[PDB]
């Protein structure tokens, strides 16, 4: 029960010991002897990236042909095409049911 | 910030973070109520449901059981 | 839930088969049925680019809807009569069908009670 | 962990970490301080009920029968300490601890950084070699013929001695190593 | 940041805090140096809470073997310092 | 130790905090419709989510 | 830093769960020896909690005064 | 295509006439060098064969091959010259000569346009290599693994030979442009199953099928490293190329013969990987993971279908850079604690961080991560083995699964956990290791970008 | 008193559950000290070469290489053929070669009459 | 052409230049974690175009 005598003074001079190099990892004040802009970020990750690939799909990607296919926009009656400047006609009266 | 240990006392506490958390959980009710008061029709529904029991045999095309 | 109950606990053949369904002819117990209406046509729903399961005789007022929300974009909050007017609409439509589910179900249930008393008198 | 295990535990030890166990366990399952000094203290009474038992047969039938009731009613999800065997950060930093003598490799521009540090780490190392044959010497002359019973390690029992076996012990790595 | 560099006394501190909140012992009585049997008058069973109440206090787990032998206040102290690498 | 008073924290947060009231009527809104709605249900069925909740 | 620990003596059972627990034993004949040591967590701050409806409507006061003022505001606003 | 074979000859006398602190410097110069001047062979055409003589031609099949034979002499030079420090001068040149004459022996088997000089060539690749492992090997198994490695090889070849100089009797030659044009089936009969039977099991042996793949984890084993380098990246795949080559006069008596291979390799798959995970030798479970491998060339090869054989070429040469990669990596620790044991050094990632990554990188396209050349070769077969029938969807998904396990066993091994406190002889890693993993891993991410090099014939 | 608790092979008995450690011979007590001088003298053998400051290398472990020359080299000497021997190698060892000879041949039998009376649906397949 | 594709693929290629620079003299500083952070939010604030295109 308890520490015997031994094992206490074993275990002193190791907790001496141990403390002593603890203390010992410790840094001088000069230990660490080395030897001898306002929106700057938003154009060198931003700016440049798309500017590189705004050139690369409009001159090169879309040289191409089927390699950048857009979804056909959608049309409702009453829309008027750009290209043609057709009319769609409107949706055949309604039943009017309010 | 500089807060310090306080060894079985409530912890020190800032008027910002107080303030901070009084708003959020108010802006969060005030957010329920103002669209419970705007869109009740997303939990209390829009249109009644109907009842068959309530449908009479001319309604469906339903003879009189001689023909 | 009551019409599973019946179904699953009562006499199925007393209620109709979601997946067998209609049984009866639709001139059955009607003396004339008008064919039902529909608005939009199939060049403007394939041009309006809708769902197949969103082609339904309510897709007039979605198309509707849709351009207004696509003509008053920044204002999310625009379309609010053409979305009620598509959904009282669709409420239309499901209540249609609960209709076609009673009619049939009376139907069936009139239809065994009526052979079974043909069959009530033929006993002597 | 660092004292010696001996060839068995007694009775006495073994009852000890009964109690330990069941009223960890106990304190599992009553999360409320209240409750869980209530039945605390109702433990407690309940080993001590047999505190000055002095038949040795009744003695271990009643602890293996304590035994059999723990294992039953044990918690399936012990608390642990985060830092114990089962915690949640038992080994978390052993990544971090990195041996001494890797510093043997560093080149020398890095040892020309930290100047003090490495001439402390050459007394370190000269002490560490000039007590080598004294430890030897004390450890053979202690240990009987056929040789140590146990893994308990003796003192230092002169002046300038150091206790035989102590250079890993004392130059352990760190608990947070980085 | 984190926790603050624990000291020396500040672990005898808390170690005579958690003894001196025991019913068991008395405050003016206790010592750093006192014996919990031939001092304190203390059983084997009651030494275990001791142990159990140092873990809840500094928080991690001192195994069976190294608990039985803590008999007095300063070897708890040193036992804690010894775990945590304090030298001050 | 308890110590919650630093910016990163408290913005981090309070980002997310904001998304999980906000997000899903915006993002409800701008959406379009990719379904038919259930406009038409029995009440109890309609309230069930929150009477399950709340059981 | 440069903190030290409040005076033991302060930490009295009384008022709290623990005084319950002691009557409790004491009826039973035996005694609670640890109980001061838990008696900070109910003595000052965490004296007093909430219960869980309370910490479910922690900011509603306030938002329900938000939410009538903007309705009572916005309603008379819309009789233009 | 003597403007290859010439300079490689010239490096006997360059290193013969060599300065004693020199020879390691010249000949990995020049070894560079025949390898810059090898990579103008990879021009290949759509329709036939580069024909540069009525004795050697290359192919698409081929000109892979031939890049990574010549470009493996500088990093087995780089890796043998640690090791045979303490040797003595006219030892480290007759160990470089060993090398040379390898690579000499490899180039012209590659690009022979005869089966017999093909089949002569390709068993004088036999000397060198005994030679490497039975003289400068570490251990005393190293005599019987040299064995090991002779006679299994030769009981395969020596019915081949029969009958190729059968064949010649019957058709003619045994030139392939004209094999190959005036090709007939084989007809369903006892002797031909027997001619088909000795074209094919030269190859398998040294593939190795599953069954006689027991000389493999010997030889590898025992070899030194430059030994087991060249063993796994390309002499395994002589066999490959090879049943590629000779399967033109097999059809259409390949479509039943086959059926005791492909259940060999689809089987063996599995029971070489999963060997791997309860293996005590690090060296050996690299080994092991070969004929793991190999099993699944063998299965595109007797399946015969074009997305099979572009996936049997491009696992090849993934497999060729992989393992030899992960030889060294092995290498690299048993040079400091001389024990190829996988549990005695442990936590290494701690003492050797950059190595660590070196160790995950390889163990990253060991498993095949995608988009690596290994994971396209694999992922091709399997999509033929699907056609053939999908069931082996079934074995072929286990071996993927098992494949990983293994590899990151290896990994978790060796790397984490905590280093073994008694080793303290851990030195920091070296530039020339170093450069030596970087030199086999660059190539290997770089032929993602451009896969159709590595695709053979087919593509 | 309670449901009694069973080990098996992937959970094994607790020691606190183990009857033997509740009842002890003095032979037991002597036995449990002779393993402890054993594993002492170990420990001592190797912290002793394990603080040695000469020493510089790995400590070679003889139970290390024990167990892998076991585990591989000394197999094949210590082998007999028997029935049992017998029977497992041939069991796990061809009996899975013609499972799978079966599956597959049974499979692309399937496959092939399918083919030849013009009822697969092989549309769109290109690539094989 | 239409900012759409630009967009899209600009929101996922600038979030490769802090791994590109993991090599540099900013991976070996206290500002990398920083860098990244500002990087991503910078990424977040160009993918909310495409989504306003998508929701137009
Ligand atoms: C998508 C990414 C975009 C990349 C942009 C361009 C980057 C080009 C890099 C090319 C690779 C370099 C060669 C590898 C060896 C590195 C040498 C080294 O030691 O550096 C130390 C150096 C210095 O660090 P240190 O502090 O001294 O390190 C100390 C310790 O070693 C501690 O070191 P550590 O812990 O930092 O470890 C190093 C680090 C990094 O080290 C590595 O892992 C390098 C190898 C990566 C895995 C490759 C094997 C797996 C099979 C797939 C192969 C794909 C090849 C693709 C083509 C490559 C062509 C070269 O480890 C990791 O980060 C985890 C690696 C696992 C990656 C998981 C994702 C795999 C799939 C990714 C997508 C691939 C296709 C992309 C395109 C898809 C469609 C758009 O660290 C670096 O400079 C960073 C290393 C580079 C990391 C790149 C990770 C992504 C690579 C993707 C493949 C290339 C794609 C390029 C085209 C655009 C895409
Ligand atoms: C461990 C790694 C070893 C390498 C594995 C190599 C595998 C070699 C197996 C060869 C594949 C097939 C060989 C011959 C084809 C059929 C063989 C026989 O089983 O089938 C029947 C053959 O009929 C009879 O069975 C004769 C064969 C019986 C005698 C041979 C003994 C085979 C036992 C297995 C020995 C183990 C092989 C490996 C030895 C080490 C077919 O019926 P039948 O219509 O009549 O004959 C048609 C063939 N014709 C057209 C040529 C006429
Ligand atoms: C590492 C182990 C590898 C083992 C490889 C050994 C197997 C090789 C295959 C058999 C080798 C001999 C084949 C002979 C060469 C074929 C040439 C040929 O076509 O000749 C045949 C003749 O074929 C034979 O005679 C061969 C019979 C076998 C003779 C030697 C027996 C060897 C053992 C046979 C079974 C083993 C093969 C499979 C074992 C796999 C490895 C375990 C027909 O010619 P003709 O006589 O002119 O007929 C037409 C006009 N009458
Ligand atoms: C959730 C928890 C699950 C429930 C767990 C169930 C456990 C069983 C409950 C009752 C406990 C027992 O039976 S009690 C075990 C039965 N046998 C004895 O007690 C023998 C006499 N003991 C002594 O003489 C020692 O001195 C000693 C008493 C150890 C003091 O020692 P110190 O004073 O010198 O330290």
């Amino acid at each position: 029960s308890g520490y015997t005598p031994d094992e206490k003074l074993r275990l002193q001079q190791l907790r001496e010991l141990r403390r002593r190099w603890l203390k010992d990892q410790e840094l001088s004040p000069r230990e660490p002897v080395l030897p001898p802009r306002h929106s700057i970020f938003a154009v060198t990750h931003v700016l440049i990236p798309v500017w590189i690939i705004h050139y690369y799909l409009k001159y090169h990607v879309t040289a191409k042909p089927y390699t950048v296919v857009e979804r056909k926009p959608r049309i409702f009656p009453g829309d008027t095409i750009l290209e043609t400047g057709e009319v769609i006609p409107l949706m055949k009266e309604f039943p009017d049911q309010h | 910030v500089h807060i310090e240990p306080r060894y079985r006392q409530f912890p020190q506490l800032t008027r910002s973070q107080l303030i901070q958390a009084e708003f959020f959980s108010a802006t969060m009710w005030f957010w329920i109520l103002w669209r419970f008061w705007h869109d009740s029709d997303a939990v209390l529904g829009h249109f009644p449901y109907p009842d068959p029991s309530q449908w009479t045999d001319e309604e469906l095309g339903i003879l009189p059981d001689d023909e | 839930g009551a019409h599973l109950a019946r179904r699953y606990l009562g006499d199925a053949s007393k209620e109709p088969d979601p997946l067998r369904m209609p049984t009866f002819p639709p001139d059955y117990g009607f003396p004339e049925r008008k064919e039902r209406e529909m608005v939009a046509t199939q060049q403007e729903m394939n041009d309006a680019q809708l769902m197949l399961q969103q082609r339904d005789y309510c897709a007039h007022y979605l198309i509707q809807l849709l351009k207004c929300k696509r003509d008053s974009f920044p204002n999310f909050l625009a379309c609010k009569h053409e979305q009620h007017d598509w959904d009282y609409c669709e409420h239309l439509d499901y209540v249609k069908r609960m209709k076609e589910f009673e009619r049939e179900r009376r139907l069936l249930q009139r239809k065994k009670r009526r052979e079974q008393r043909e069959a009530e008198m033929a006993r002597g | 962990a660092f004292s010696a295990p001996a060839a068995y535990l007694t009775h006495q030890q073994k009852v000890l970490r009964l109690y330990k166990r069941a009223l960890r366990h106990l304190e599992s399952w009553c999360v409320h301080r209240d409750k869980y000094r209530y039945f605390a203290c109702l433990m407690r009474a309940r080993f001590d009920e047999h505190k000055n038992e002095k038949d040795m047969v009744k003695a271990t039938q009643l602890l293996r029968q304590a035994e059999e009731e723990f294992w039953y009613g044990q918690h399936p999800q012990p608390y642990i300490f985060p830092e114990s065997p089962g915690g949640t950060s038992y080994e978390r930093y052993e990544c971090y601890k990195v041996p001494e003598w890797c510093l043997d490799d560093w080149h020398p521009s890095e040892k020309a950084m930290y100047p003090d540090y490495f001439a402390k780490r050459e007394q370190w190392k000269r002490l560490r070699r000039e007590s080598w044959e004294r430890e030897v010497k004390q450890l053979q002359e202690e240990t009987p013929p056929g040789g140590p019973r146990t893994e308990a390690l003796p003192p230092a029992r002169k002046e300038g001695d150091l206790p035989p076996l102590w250079w890993h012990i004392v130059t352990r790595p760190r608990e947070r190593p980085m | 940041s984190d926790a603050p560099p624990l000291t020396l006394e500040a672990i005898k501190d808390r170690v005579l805090y958690v003894l001196k909140l025991y019913d068991k012992i008395d405050p003016e009585k206790l010592s750093v140096n006192s014996h919990f049997m031939k001092d304190l008058g203390l059983d084997s069973l009651d030494q275990v809470e001791i142990i159990m109440a140092m873990e809840d206090e500094f928080g991690f787990e001192i195994p069976d073997i190294d608990a039985e032998k803590l008999m007095c206040p300063q070897e708890i102290v040193d036992y804690i310092a010894d775990k945590k690498d304090v030298y001050e | 130790l308890i110590n919650e008073n630093n910016p990163l924290l408290i913005n981090s947060i309070k980002r997310l905090l904001i998304g999980s009231i906000f997000a899903g009527f915006i993002i409800s809104n701008n959406i379009p419709p990719m379904t038919v709605p259930n406009t038409t249900m029995p009440l109890y069925m309609k309230m069930t989510a929150l009477i399950v909740t709340i059981m | 830093s440069k903190m030290e620990l409040p005076d033991y003596k302060q930490w009295k059972i009384e008022g709290t769960p623990l005084e319950t627990v002691q009557e409790k034993l004491a009826a039973r004949g035996l005694r609670d020896p640890w109980g001061r040591n838990e008696a900070w967590r109910y003595s000052g701050g965490f004296a007093n909690n909430v219960s869980f409806v309370g910490a479910l409507l922690k900011g509603f006061k306030w938002g329900f005064a938000a939410f009538v003022v903007a309705v009572g505001a916005e309603y008379y606003l819309e009789s233009q | 295509m003597l403007k290859i074979i010439i300079p490689t000859t010239m490096l006997l006398p360059m290193t013969w006439m060599s300065k004693h602190n020199m020879i390691w410097i010249n000949a990995t110069v020049h070894s560079l060098l025949i390898s810059l001047i090898s990579l103008s062979l990879l021009n290949q055409l759509g329709e036939n064969s580069l024909n540069f003589s009525l004795t050697f031609f290359s192919d698409s099949l081929s000109a892979p091959l031939l890049v990574l034979t010549t470009w493996l002499l500088p990093l087995m030079l780089m890796a043998s010259q640690s090791h045979l420090s303490k040797e003595t001068t006219t030892r480290k040149k007759l160990y470089i000569t060993m090398l040379i004459l390898l690579q000499l022996f490899l180039i012209m088997t590659f690009t022979a346009t005869e089966l017999i000089l093909f089949y002569i060539l390709f068993e004088a690749t036999l000397v060198p290599t005994l030679i490497i492992i039975t003289r400068w090997g570490n251990q005393t198994e190293r005599l019987n693994a040299g064995l090991y490695f002779l006679f299994y090889t030769l009981a395969g070849s020596l019915p081949l030979l029969v009958a190729l100089v059968y064949i010649q009797n019957t058709t003619g030659s045994l030139n392939f442009l004209i094999i190959h044009y005036w090709s007939h089936p084989l007809s369903n009969s006892w002797s031909n199953i027997f001619m088909w039977l000795a074209c094919i099991m030269a190859f398998m042996v040294k593939m190795p099928l599953y069954g006689l793949h027991l000389w493999l984890p010997k030889a590898h084993v025992e070899a030194p490293i430059a030994g087991s380098m060249v063993l796994a990246a390309v002499l395994l795949k002589l066999g490959g190329y090879g049943m590629m080559r000779i399967t033109t006069i097999l059809n259409p008596l390949t479509n039943y013969m086959a059926y005791p291979f492909l259940m060999l390799s689809m089987w063996g798959m599995i029971m070489t990987s999963s060997i791997c995970l309860r293996q005590t030798d690090l060296k050996s479970l690299i080994a092991y993971s070969s004929v793991s491998h190999m099993a699944l060339v063998i299965v595109a090869i007797m399946i015969q279908t074009p997305w099979s054989f572009m996936g049997a070429t491009a696992l090849m040469i993934a497999h060729g850079l992989t393992s030899s990669m992960l030889f060294c990596l092995a290498n690299t620790n048993y040079e400091r604690v001389h024990s190829r044991t996988m549990i005695l050094a442990r936590g290494l990632q701690t003492l050797l961080p950059l190595m660590a990554t070196w160790w995950l990188v390889a163990s990253l396209t060991n498993l095949a991560l995608p988009p690596s050349i290994n994971l396209i070769g694999e992922l091709f077969i399997i999509t033929a083995s699907f056609s053939w029938s999908n069931i082996t969807i079934i074995l072929m998904g286990m071996n993927m699964m098992i494949t990983a396990l293994y590899s990151l066993y290896m990994l978790i091994t060796t790397q984490r956990g905590k280093y073994t406190h008694h080793i303290n002889n851990i030195k920091p890693s070296f530039t020339r290791e170093n450069a030596l993993m970087a030199l086999h891993i660059l190539p290997l991410l770089l032929l993602t970008l451009n896969p159709k090099m590595i695709l053979g014939p087919l593509y | 008193s309670f449901p009694k608790y069973k080990p098996s092979r992937l959970a094994t008995l607790p020691a606190t559950l183990d009857p033997a450690e509740y009842d002890i011979s003095p032979e037991t007590r002597k036995a449990q000290a002779e393993r402890l001088a054993i594993r002492s003298r170990l420990k001592r053998e190797y912290l002793l070469q394990y603080n040695d400051p000469n020493r510089l290398g790995v400590i070679e472990d003889p139970a290390l290489i024990r167990w892998t020359y076991a585990r591989s080299a000394n197999i094949y000497p210590n082998f007999r053929p028997t029935p049992k021997t017998s029977l497992l190698g041939a069991l796990f060892g061809i009996g899975p070669l013609f499972f799978w000879y079966y599956v597959f041949k049974t499979d692309r039998d399937k496959k092939e009459k399918l083919i030849q009376e013009g009822k697969l649906d092989q549309t769109f397949n290109i690539s094989y | 052409m239409n900012p759409f594709a630009s967009l899209t693929l600009t929101t996922l290629t600038i979030l490769t230049i802090p791994i590109m620079m993991s090599n540099s003299n900013i991976y070996k500083t206290n500002l990398y974690p920083n860098y990244v952070k500002t990087t991503v939010s910078y990424a977040f604030t160009l993918s909310l175009v495409p989504l306003l295109m998508f929701m137009h």
